RNA sequence: UACACGAGUUGUUCGGAAACUGAGCACAACGUUAUAUCGUUUUGUUAGGAAAGUGAAGGUGUGGGCCAUAACUGAAAAGGGGCAACAGAGAACCUGGGUUAUAUUCCAAAAAGAAAUUGCAUGUGG
RNA sequence: UUGCCACUCAGAACUGCUUACGGCGGGGAAUCCAACUGUAUAAUUAAAACAUAGGUUUGU
RNA sequence: GUGGUAAUGCGAUUGCCAGGUAACAAAUCAAUCCUCCCACGGUGAGCUUUCUUUCACCAUAAUCCAUCUCCGGCUUUGCUGGGGCUUGGGCCUUUUUACUUCUCGCGUUGUUCGGGGGCUCAAGAUUGAAAAAUGCAGCUCUCGUACUGUUUGUUGUGAGUUCUAUUAAAGCAAAAACCUGGGG
């Protein structure tokens, strides 16, 4: 259920003698046996783990980690990445682009892996059956196939009815609209093809 | 039964009204390749105990019973004394 | 006469599990269950997953009685690692310490 | 079952204390001496007129 | 000039597969017996265990000795390093000879000499274990 | 010389329409295709799993593209790192 | 069953094989250790 | 296959449990609720102090220690228990035969035999 | 170098049904609709409906 | 604990860590197994105006022991080692393949390994024990009574073994117990 490649690392447990092991995302060309460091002072190879603020600026960097210590949330699907903009050092937080064109600040403390997430280019291969799409989501949730809510009673959602199919007020629905109301296009503020 | 089957192995066996399935399905294509094919390798190893030179003149024509250009044992075996006599006949011209 | 046969014990399933057919000495055709026979000692599956040489597949009960020596060679790391993973773990574990203590002691 | 393939090893081990029976035992082109251990059975199977001497006494 | 007699190697690749084991007789070319470089060594399998410094007593004994072996292990078995002993490969080199009946005297010498040339200070390095 | 223009799709026949086809020949010809590994040196690579490549002659597994071994961006990233690191050291 | 056979009938008992019958009772079939003959005990239990 | 009476189901090893985990369940705690029979709950619980598995000095027959059981302490050790699979995992038995109806279940001592196996024991091997 | 362990096909004449278990596509030309396999009104509706891949949009 | 250059052989134990087994979808393909067939040879009953031999039976369980000798040496008194069964593997040692060679499988591939010996590995056969007093059964005679036979070879199909291809934006469970090792 995830197209992005997960490389299970193990560490030494710091403290105890054991050898924890941790499961990452794979960033794209991490391979068996890479010695891979994830700390303050690590280099920057593609794949370690080295914080946000002590990167480079204009570099690319996966898995960053919104609060410093989530342990990586932003930029972690397969093929998505983030580049850092902008270190303040006066304030200690770091203006990195999330893969979606929003750009935000994050502290410069937080951690961040070095490359792309594997996995890259998998929206691009089409489906060409119902089939690939079933076995898609049979590792994701239980969300295929969508009967459009058009094609509906008019008990089960607000758009189905009548005699043809066709939605009987605007698509659009407000921000506010009650739970059960707020279905289509919801508080759309630019509509319809470009 | 061995009214027929004496009658089965000699002579006799069914005909052009007798089958009722494709030849493909009644004497199998992937199999009768798969034994012809067989007897192709088991003919050339065979023949590297102390038949000819063996390095490029088995593997010249390793590929060659993968090939479909032998169609029998017997159709192999004149191919490659076509080809050792002026393996000893360039080797005997000389000088 | 053609016998058919039962699934003698209360599993009457063709799980893997089970797969049991055998002639008698009374004659009486009737069918019992194998072993398993479960894959054999390995090298880790991260370390080219592979079968150990001189290490049988014994099951949790021949592997809980037999020998020692049924399941391990004599040397280092010997039933989980083989020849090959151990000869290059020990280069490794010398060629280290010696391109170590000649480069993390040149400091005088 | 075991079958000793011996003279003295089977003869102590066929002297021992469990000693259930000795069944003397004639059968085409030999002869065996099943003795009955509490665990198994001991067998020496022979071809030669040794049957008989340690038949009447072992 | 690599495989000197006196120098210390590993035995890689043996039933002793991480011994430090050094080279008392080298040789180049058998008939039969050995097609491989011949490299007669003698090493250890009893690591002396680690001076306790706490009950010094023959426990200390018990836990400092130094088992040996005799092998001629094949060269593409061994790794050869920088170090040395200087056993005296031209006074001891030669009385651990091994054909029969001297690798019942012979391996005790090579023996006899790690006893005290481990209870006197002089490599401490070769008779620590290889941690692998 | 079997099947003269729609390849590895000739698994479909008519159905799916020919772009959608083509589109996926594409991609589904170098996924079954062998890559190289500056690893052992010869072609080697297989892809046991989306964004998994294993290399059998090396017995080492690359991580990362879907469809092929390294996304045509991680081409430009691979060397940006070490742009960032050298010139970034010295 | 072994314990109390020999507490009651002085004899030894080697297989006791017992089945819960389709009326709740417990029935008990049990070898006399082949030294105590049992046509000898139902004469004396008076079965 | 009705009615009546009488009988009939035999296991160290077969199935199950004792003894695995899965989807999942939810006792405790905790929270919430007028109220709970509510919710959280193994990809590890709980504002959260959640446990004898071991090692020991000392006690004890007796020529003050030879030797030995035992008490009662208490050595580190994070992540409370617990269910849920008669098709997953696991699981030490095979033939021969003498019931009106049971048998891998029964057979008694020339066990009709032959095995494997668990527990505790005495003892030959170091 | 001709010894022993193979029923498959090919051809020949020979004869005789133009009469022969069982099992076993009617085909072609078009127009319309849906692209397709798929699902679906258990007990009157299997469709041209749903799905679908694809396309786009919105929110984040 | 001790042997073989080495694959690895052999001998009689209590807590951490690391592995391993459990533990894996379906494919295609080659021997055991069993089913069936055929050629066998042997038994019983069937057909017979005829014509001929049709059909039945011929069995080997779990668990074990060791590869008999080819050979040292054809058994002196018997060593140097009691090794071997083969075909699929994985390796080991020793000598090589560069003029593109080569090794492959029915098959999508292996080398940058090619032969000679060895080390194991799991299928699997084999002798031996179980094991013939069993069992099937006919019999000469009269549950008694005895003994005469206690036979393997071929094919074909199959279930597992074999090789952790192919659909994969599908990559095709987990755990105990158990096992081995490092430290002990
Ligand atoms: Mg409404
Ligand atoms: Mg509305
Ligand atoms: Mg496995
Ligand atoms: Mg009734
Ligand atoms: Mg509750
Ligand atoms: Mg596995
Ligand atoms: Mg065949
Ligand atoms: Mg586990």
């Amino acid at each position: 259920g995830r197209g992005a490649a997960l490389a299970r690392v193990e560490f030494r447990h710091p403290y105890k003698f054991r050898r924890v092991k941790e499961l990452m995302v794979a960033p794209e060309g991490m391979f068996t046996g890479q010695s891979v460091f994830c700390g303050q002072k690590a280099p920057l190879a593609i794949g370690n783990v080295l914080p946000l603020g002590q990167i480079t600026e204009g570099c690319i960097v996966c898995n960053v980690e919104a609060k410093p210590g989530d342990r990586g949330t932003l930029a972690r699907a397969s093929g998505d990445y983030c580049i850092i903009i902008s270190h303040n050092h006066e304030t200690g937080r770091t203006r990195l682009k999330l893969p979606s064109g929003q750009k935000k600040s994050v502290p410069s403390t937080s951690r961040a892996m070095i490359g792309i997430i594997s996995g890259g280019g998998r929206i691009e291969k089409p489906v060409l059956k119902a089939g690939n799409s079933f076995y898609r989501f049979r590792g994701k949730r239980n969300c295929w196939p969508k009967v459009r809510g058009v094609a509906r009673n008019p008990v089960e959602h607000p758009h189905g009815g009548g005699n043809h199919q066709h939605i009987g007020h605007p698509s659009t629905v407000s921000r506010h609209s009650p739970p059960g109301q707020k279905v289509g296009l919801i508080a759309a503020r630019r509509t319809g093809r470009i | 039964w061995r009214k027929m089957k004496e009658a089965k192995d000699m002579g006799r066996h069914n005909g052009v009204g007798r089958r009722e399935g494709s030849r493909e399905a009644r004497m199998p294509s992937k199999e009768l390749w798969m034994r012809r094919l067989r007897i192709l390798r088991r003919l050339l190893r065979k023949y590297r105990a102390d038949k000819k030179i063996d390095r490029h003149v088995y593997r010249d024509l390793y590929v060659r019973a993968k090939g479909n250009v032998f169609r029998n044992k017997r159709n192999l075996v004149e191919h490659i004394h076509k080809i050792k006599n002026e393996k000893k006949k360039e080797r005997q011209l000389a000088e | 006469s053609c016998p058919r046969v039962q699934y003698r014990r209360r599993m009457h399933y063709a799980t893997r599990g089970n797969r049991m057919m055998v002639r008698t000495p009374g004659n009486k055709l009737v069918m019992q269950k194998r072993a398993k026979r479960s894959q054999g000692i390995h090298t880790p599956w991260v370390l080219g997953h592979k079968r150990l040489g001189g290490t049988k597949a014994l099951r949790h009960i021949d592997a809980r009685l037999a020998s020692r020596h049924e399941k391990s060679v004599s040397r280092a790391y010997g039933g989980v690692l083989s020849h090959d993973q151990v000869r290059d773990r020990v280069v490794r574990a010398f060629l280290v310490e010696e391109q170590r203590i000649v480069k993390q002691a040149l400091k005088e | 079952p075991r079958e000793i393939k011996t003279l003295k090893e089977f003869l102590a081990i066929c002297s021992r204390k469990d000693a259930r029976c000795v069944k003397v035992k004639h059968n085409p082109s030999a002869t065996k001496f099943k003795v009955r251990c509490s665990r198994y059975l001991y067998t020496l199977v022979v071809n030669d007129k040794k049957k008989a001497d340690k038949i009447e006494r072992s | 000039k690599f495989l000197k007699p006196g120098k210390v190697v590993i035995v890689t690749a043996g039933r002793y597969a991480g011994h430090k084991a050094v080279i008392v007789q080298n040789s180049d070319i058998a008939t039969k017996e050995r097609p491989y470089g011949r490299a007669l060594l003698a090493g250890i399998k009893k690591y002396p265990k680690k001076v306790v410094r706490g009950m010094s007593k023959q426990t200390i004994a018990r836990r400092s000795q130094v088992g040996v072996f005799l092998r001629v292990v094949n060269h593409k078995h061994f790794l050869p390093t920088r170090y040395n002993v200087d056993m005296s490969k031209e006074l001891r080199g030669k009385i651990n000879v091994s054909d029969a009946s001297k690798r019942s005297r012979s391996k005790r010498l090579v023996r006899h000499v790690f006893q005290a040339r481990y209870n006197a200070g002089s490599s401490m390095w070769f008779f620590q274990r290889l941690r692998f | 010389k079997r099947t003269v223009k729609m390849g590895v799709m000739g698994r479909y026949g008519t159905r799916y329409g020919a772009n959608p086809r083509k589109r996926a020949k594409k991609l589904e010809v170098s996924q079954h295709a062998k890559h190289f590994c500056s690893f052992c040196g010869k072609f080697a690579f297989r892809r046991k799993a989306v964004g998994i490549w294993r290399c059998d002659g090396c017995s080492k597994t690359v991580a990362g593209g879907a469809y092929t071994l390294s996304t045509p961006n991680n081409s430009t990233v691979r060397s940006t790192v070490r742009r960032l690191r050298e010139l970034a050291k010295i | 069953i072994k314990k109390a056979m020999r507490k009651l009938y002085q004899v030894k008992a080697v297989k006791v094989n017992t089945l819960i019958r389709p009326d709740g009772l417990k029935k008990a079939y049990i070898r006399l250790s082949a030294a105590h003959d049992a046509l000898d005990t139902a004469n004396k239990i008076g079965l």
